[PDB]
RNA sequence: ACCCGGUGAAAUUGAACUGGCCGUGAAGAUGCGGCCUACCCGUGGCAGGACGAAAAGACCCCGUGGAGCUUUACUGCAGCC
RNA sequence: GGAUGACCCCAGGCGGUAGGGGAGCGUUCCCGAUGCCGAUGAAGGCCGACCCGCGAGGGCGGCUGGAGGUAAGGGAAGUGC
RNA sequence: GCUGGGGCUAGGAGUGAAAAGCUAACCGAGCCCGGAGAUAGCUGGUUCUCCCCGAAAUGACUUUAGGGUCAGCCUCAGGCG
RNA sequence: CUGUUGGGAAGCAGCGCCAGAGAGGGUGAAAGCCCCGUAGGCGAAAGGUGGGGGGAUAGGUGAGGGUACCCGAGUACCCCGUGGUUCGUGGAGCCAUGGGGGAAUCUGGGCGGACCACCGCCUAAGGCUAAGUACUCCGGGUGACCGAUAGCGCACCAGUACCGUGAGGGAAAGGUGAAAAGAACCCCGGGAGGGGAGUGAAAUAGAGCCUGAAACCGUGGGCUUACAAGCAGUCACGGCCCCGAGGGGUUGUGGCGUGCCUAUUGAAGCAUGAGCCGGCGACUCACGGUCGUGGGCGAGCUUAAGCCGUUGAGGCGGAGGCGUAGGGAAACCGAGUCCGAACAGGGCGCAGCGGCCGCAAAGUCCGCGGCCGUGGACCCGAAACCGGGC
RNA sequence: GGGGGGAACCUGGGGAACUGAAACAUCUCAGUACCCAGAGGAGAGGAAAGAGAAAUCGACUCCCUGAGUAGCGGCGAGCGA
């Protein structure tokens, strides 16, 4: 393979879509921007993700629901994120966040929750918590589920 | 990564000189030959490793 | 700083290229502000003056036209050859252009 | 810059698992005195948007 | 574009 | 003003090989139809047409345009209490 | 049909504004290029009733010009009035 | 009363025997540079070629009515058949 | 180095040579070896720097027990009016402070988002402090940067000429030739200009100078036109001229025929724009998004700033991001969860192809394209508003 | 010893409007433009009466990330640790 060879696969390097040149493109004089309007000017329309003309807008009209927050901001608490069994099966011997976290199954800074979706193994699986599935699950399948806090 | 033979070919206007860690594949397909030391070529086997 | 002229006046040099490719001379002067110089009997050109004092009845003289100071290569006074020029110090400090082919002095 | 994310919507609508999105029914803020029990009840439940209104409100939440 | 004369006033059509 | 000698502009100008009537046509045609009339090119004159030139209509309306002005419009500020 | 555009056969579609989609041409610049074309004439200009292409264009020939130009294949845009 | 020379007062400010006059040949708010490429839901303009398809001028809502959002109507890709 | 074409060799031909130097610019055309350079090395009496190496000085450095002397005042602190912060009066702390009041010296005081307690953190009201950071008048290096309508306003005697009272505005204008060899001399002419002569490879390269397009003006030649009705063409035939069973030029007669653009329901339109020609002239970039697409990897994918290398060499770097679980306002629970008394109902959720290997795929990274958001965001255009000056 | 100058950069003292909110006043534009003072090759900042939940960290400045998060907001447009 000499340089003069390399070339990339049909259909990965289009063409771009250059308007307002010629009448045989097709795309000229108008440049596919039609007539007259707000929306053929430069500057164009305003943000169509929730302007409506000036009407009260789809969004607008519709409740808001729940804590929303007040100053100084989110409230620091234990984060919990969960596991399934399932999950686990690549394992053997030991288990813990921190070990889970190099797989890339639990992000940094939250809690480690085992859950019950899949098949227990018999596995020394250390977290800080357990569903009531998971820990049936787990008992039954030989393993030994040891809640750290 | 011989400084010295480096030094002798450079000048060639059929050579190309280069260290292994610049091993790259623009220069090893504008190229007609490739040449390599057992020294250099381990380096290789790391990088692709 | 300067412009650099690997020939000076007054040594011979035998000019390399152009119509008088062959020719060979005595440096008559060396223009450095326009890379240049004057080789003796060669480059003639003619030159219309006009009916005046030094020049009555007018007509053309011939002098010489300057050559790019490239086309020239000096003799060397030993061996006899054309040369590129060396540098050599001398035990004084000083340091004189000396010829390629052999080893002599051009001064 | 990087898009900000409208914080109106956030506070008013879900984007569901599957990328539906779903509000608060509308209508029982006040004035529910002469209104059925039926009306109220169904009113306090969710409610899923229409396909073209749905799309917009999910362009102003880039980052959920 | 030194002085720019000013136009003659239209014919008053009212 | 006119003629001869000398010097020599301008706005304007899609191109022009640029006639009448009766019709037709975006509703007032040198340019379409049917007739009529008419050899080629100027010079001095007259202003009916070329919807003649000039000025992106002042009127009028439209714009969630602007500016001056007013007040027991709104909301402020100086000032004074 | 043959075997997955290799070409052949048969049938049908093919007016077009706003606009959607597809395929191409040409311009400047980069890799290809320490290469190749070049004073036995570069680019640019001016002709052509010739060659190829549906076209945009590309050749080739003559004149002019006098020193640059640049392939197959790709890459990037101050890219066509 | 007219007038020469030398001076002072200016931009929401001056001066005005009052005309919104005048403040360097256009003053209902001077000129310059700057913010600045203000903003213009308005008018104008928008450049190579070929091939396939091909609209709308309606409905609801809208300080909306010559502008918009959703639907209708066009196009492309994939799927169903 | 020689030969050869040539005005000129560096082209072409023969035989060599250097290379830690085949970056690049020159020389009469196209040169590694002719020139200037390049690789690689060398270099300062003098002034500047000197963050590195060295030395000097200033400066520094204990343990108990007592004592309760000191520890930054119109200060803390409280209130009133404000500012700063993400915080627009908000449950409004913290930091700052214009006004009023006004302490204490560690058993003192401030803070941890009103406030109180507990538990902690920190020691206000004196000052100083390199480096890592910013900019480019200046110097150098390098461009998938411009090439004289471009690039800085200025390639050139330009912030000039010119305009303006002034602040201020603000241009145009590059190229003979390898070398001036820049045309002696003679002829017409007042000169200008030309005609000879001469130089040159070339003089329609002659200084009003490379190339020399187009509009525009003219001289000469071919066809044609003074009874003719016209968007100027097109179709047909005939005549004449030219090139040599055909073609080119011209147009006499006959046929047909409502410019271009724009805006419009509708224009040849007596609606817009354009005298004509040449050049300048309008959908982009960045970061985010959303589809699509070409690849890589796949329960995983991927790095940012930096760091090392290179001097058009790549690598390291896992912080972090997206995905692997959803439901609920939340506490929380979880293949479920929320409403509910509910084992009721319902909302939102949960589940590859061949033969363990192969293909593939959630997803994610990069390239590419469409479209969207944020910016002037397709280009040109106001009347205006504001600031500082004149 | 000072005074004056210096393209941008820097700290301090003051401090707009168009504009966006498809009107507008709070809000935005923005502590931007600009005016003034000072400084230097940099300036500012700096050795905790800090952070803020870790039974933690350990001056300041700068880049990445955290994060368009926490929040702020005619809870609008937007603003944004
Ligand atoms: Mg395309
Ligand atoms: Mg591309
Ligand atoms: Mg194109
Ligand atoms: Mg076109
Ligand atoms: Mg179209
Ligand atoms: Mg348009
Ligand atoms: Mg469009
Ligand atoms: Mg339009
Ligand atoms: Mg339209
Ligand atoms: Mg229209
Ligand atoms: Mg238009
Ligand atoms: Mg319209
Ligand atoms: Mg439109
Ligand atoms: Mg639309
Ligand atoms: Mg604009
Ligand atoms: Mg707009
Ligand atoms: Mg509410
Ligand atoms: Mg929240
Ligand atoms: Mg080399
Ligand atoms: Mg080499
Ligand atoms: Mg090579
Ligand atoms: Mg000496
Ligand atoms: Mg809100
Ligand atoms: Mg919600
Ligand atoms: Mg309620
Ligand atoms: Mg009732
Ligand atoms: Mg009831
Ligand atoms: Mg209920
Ligand atoms: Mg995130
Ligand atoms: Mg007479
Ligand atoms: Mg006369
Ligand atoms: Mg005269
Ligand atoms: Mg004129
Ligand atoms: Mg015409
Ligand atoms: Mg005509
Ligand atoms: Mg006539
Ligand atoms: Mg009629
Ligand atoms: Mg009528
Ligand atoms: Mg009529
Ligand atoms: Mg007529
Ligand atoms: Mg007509
Ligand atoms: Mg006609
Ligand atoms: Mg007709
Ligand atoms: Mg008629
Ligand atoms: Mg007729
Ligand atoms: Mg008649
Ligand atoms: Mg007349
Ligand atoms: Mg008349
Ligand atoms: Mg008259
Ligand atoms: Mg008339
Ligand atoms: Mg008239
Ligand atoms: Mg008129
Ligand atoms: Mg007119
Ligand atoms: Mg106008
Ligand atoms: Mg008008
Ligand atoms: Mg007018
Ligand atoms: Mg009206
Ligand atoms: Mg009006
Ligand atoms: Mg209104
Ligand atoms: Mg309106
Ligand atoms: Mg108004
Ligand atoms: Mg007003
Ligand atoms: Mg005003
Ligand atoms: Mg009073
Ligand atoms: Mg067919
Ligand atoms: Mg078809
Ligand atoms: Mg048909
Ligand atoms: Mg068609
Ligand atoms: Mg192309
Ligand atoms: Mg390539
Ligand atoms: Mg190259
Ligand atoms: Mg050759
Ligand atoms: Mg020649
Ligand atoms: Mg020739
Ligand atoms: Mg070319
Ligand atoms: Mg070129
Ligand atoms: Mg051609
Ligand atoms: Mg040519
Ligand atoms: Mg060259
Ligand atoms: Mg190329
Ligand atoms: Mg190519
Ligand atoms: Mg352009
Ligand atoms: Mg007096
Ligand atoms: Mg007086
Ligand atoms: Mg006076
Ligand atoms: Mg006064
Ligand atoms: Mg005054
Ligand atoms: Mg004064
Ligand atoms: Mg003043
Ligand atoms: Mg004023
Ligand atoms: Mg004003
Ligand atoms: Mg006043
Ligand atoms: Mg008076
Ligand atoms: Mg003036
Ligand atoms: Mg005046
Ligand atoms: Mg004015
Ligand atoms: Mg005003
Ligand atoms: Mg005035
Ligand atoms: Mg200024
Ligand atoms: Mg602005
Ligand atoms: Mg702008
Ligand atoms: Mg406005
Ligand atoms: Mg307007
Ligand atoms: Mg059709
Ligand atoms: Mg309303
Ligand atoms: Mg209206
Ligand atoms: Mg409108
Ligand atoms: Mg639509
Ligand atoms: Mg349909
Ligand atoms: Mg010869
Ligand atoms: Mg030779
Ligand atoms: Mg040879
Ligand atoms: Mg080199
Ligand atoms: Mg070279
Ligand atoms: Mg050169
Ligand atoms: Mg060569
Ligand atoms: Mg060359
Ligand atoms: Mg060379
Ligand atoms: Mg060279
Ligand atoms: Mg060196
Ligand atoms: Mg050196
Ligand atoms: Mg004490
Ligand atoms: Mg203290
Ligand atoms: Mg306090
Ligand atoms: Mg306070
Ligand atoms: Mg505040
Ligand atoms: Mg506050
Ligand atoms: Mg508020
Ligand atoms: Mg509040
Ligand atoms: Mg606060
Ligand atoms: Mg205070
Ligand atoms: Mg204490
Ligand atoms: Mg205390
Ligand atoms: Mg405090
Ligand atoms: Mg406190
Ligand atoms: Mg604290
Ligand atoms: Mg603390
Ligand atoms: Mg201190
Ligand atoms: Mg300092
Ligand atoms: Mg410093
Ligand atoms: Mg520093
Ligand atoms: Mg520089
Ligand atoms: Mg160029
Ligand atoms: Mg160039
Ligand atoms: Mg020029
Ligand atoms: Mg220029
Ligand atoms: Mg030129
Ligand atoms: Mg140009
Ligand atoms: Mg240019
Ligand atoms: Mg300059
Ligand atoms: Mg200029
Ligand atoms: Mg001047
Ligand atoms: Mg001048
Ligand atoms: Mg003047
Ligand atoms: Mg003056
Ligand atoms: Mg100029
Ligand atoms: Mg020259
Ligand atoms: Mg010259
Ligand atoms: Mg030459
Ligand atoms: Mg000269
Ligand atoms: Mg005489
Ligand atoms: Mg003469
Ligand atoms: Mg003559
Ligand atoms: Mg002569
Ligand atoms: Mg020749
Ligand atoms: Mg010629
Ligand atoms: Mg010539
Ligand atoms: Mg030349
Ligand atoms: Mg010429
Ligand atoms: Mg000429
Ligand atoms: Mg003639
Ligand atoms: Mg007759
Ligand atoms: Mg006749
Ligand atoms: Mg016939
Ligand atoms: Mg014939
Ligand atoms: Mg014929
Ligand atoms: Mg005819
Ligand atoms: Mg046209
Ligand atoms: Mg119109
Ligand atoms: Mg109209
Ligand atoms: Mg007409
Ligand atoms: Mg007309
Ligand atoms: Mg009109
Ligand atoms: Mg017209
Ligand atoms: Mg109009
Ligand atoms: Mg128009
Ligand atoms: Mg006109
Ligand atoms: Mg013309
Ligand atoms: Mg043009
Ligand atoms: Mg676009
Ligand atoms: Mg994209
Ligand atoms: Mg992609
Ligand atoms: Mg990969
Ligand atoms: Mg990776
Ligand atoms: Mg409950
Ligand atoms: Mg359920
Ligand atoms: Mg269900
Ligand atoms: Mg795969
Ligand atoms: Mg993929
Ligand atoms: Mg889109
Ligand atoms: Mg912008
Ligand atoms: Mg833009
Ligand atoms: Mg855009
Ligand atoms: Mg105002
Ligand atoms: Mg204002
Ligand atoms: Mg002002
Ligand atoms: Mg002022
Ligand atoms: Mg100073
Ligand atoms: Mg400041
Ligand atoms: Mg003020
Ligand atoms: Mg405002
Ligand atoms: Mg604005
Ligand atoms: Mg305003
Ligand atoms: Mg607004
Ligand atoms: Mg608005
Ligand atoms: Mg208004
Ligand atoms: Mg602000
Ligand atoms: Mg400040
Ligand atoms: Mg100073
Ligand atoms: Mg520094
Ligand atoms: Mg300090
Ligand atoms: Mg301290
Ligand atoms: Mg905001
Ligand atoms: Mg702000
Ligand atoms: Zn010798």
């Amino acid at each position: 393979m000499k340089l003069s060879d390399l070339r990339p696969n049909p259909g990965a390097n289009k063409r771009r879509k250059r308007v307002g040149r010629g009448p045989g493109s097709g795309h000229g004089k108008t440049a596919t921007r039609g007539h007259k309007g707000q929306k053929s000017r430069s500057g164009g329309l305003k943000d169509p993700r929730r302007f409506e003309g000036g009407r009260s807008t789809t969004l607008m009209r519709l409740p808001k629901r729940g804590m929303q927050g007040q100053v100084p901001g989110e409230i620091k608490r234990p984060r919990y994120q969960g596991v399934n069994l399932k999950d686990l099966a690549r394992f053997e011997g030991e288990v813990t966040p921190e070990l889970l976290v190099r797989a890339g199954l639990l992000k940094k800074g939250y809690r480690l929750k085992i859950l019950g979706e899949g098949e227990a193994k018999p596995l020394k699986v250390v977290a800080h918590a357990f569903s009531k599935s998971a820990l049936e699950k787990l008992k039954a399948a030989g393993g030994e589920p040891v809640l750290l806090e | 990564g011989n400084e010295l033979v480096r030094r002798a070919a450079r000048n060639l206007p059929w050579v190309v000189t280069l260290a292994p860690e610049g091993l790259n594949v623009y220069d090893i397909v504008r190229t007609e030959r490739l040449v390599m030391d057992l020294d250099a070529w381990e380096v290789f086997q790391n990088r692709i490793g | 700083m300067r412009v650099k002229m690997h020939v000076k006046k007054g040594d011979t040099v035998l000019v390399a290229s152009g119509k008088y490719k062959g020719r060979v001379g005595k440096v008559k002067e060396v223009l450095p502000k326009k890379y240049a110089v004057i080789v003796e009997g060669v480059n003639i050109v003619k030159k219309a003056v006009r009916v005046s004092p030094k020049y009555p009845q007018g007509g053309f003289i011939e002098k010489e036209a300057p050559l790019h100071a490239s086309k020239v290569r000096p003799i060397c006074p030993a061996c006899g050859k054309p040369t590129r020029v060396r540098k050599k110090f001398l035990e004084n400090g000083k340091k004189i252009r000396v010829c390629a082919k052999c080893g002599g002095a051009l001064d | 810059p990087k898009m900000k994310t409208h914080k109106g919507a956030k506070k008013r609508v879900k984007i569901t698992a599957s990328g539906k999105v779903v509000a608060m029914k509308t209508g029982k803020r006040h004035l529910n005195w002469q209104k059925s029990g039926k009306e109220i009840r169904q009113k306090g439940r969710k409610f899923v948007l229409a396909k073209p209104e749905a799309e917009r409100i999910k362009l102003l939440l880039p980052y959920e | 574009p030194t002085y720019i004369p000013r136009p003659r006033p239209p014919h008053p059509r009212l």
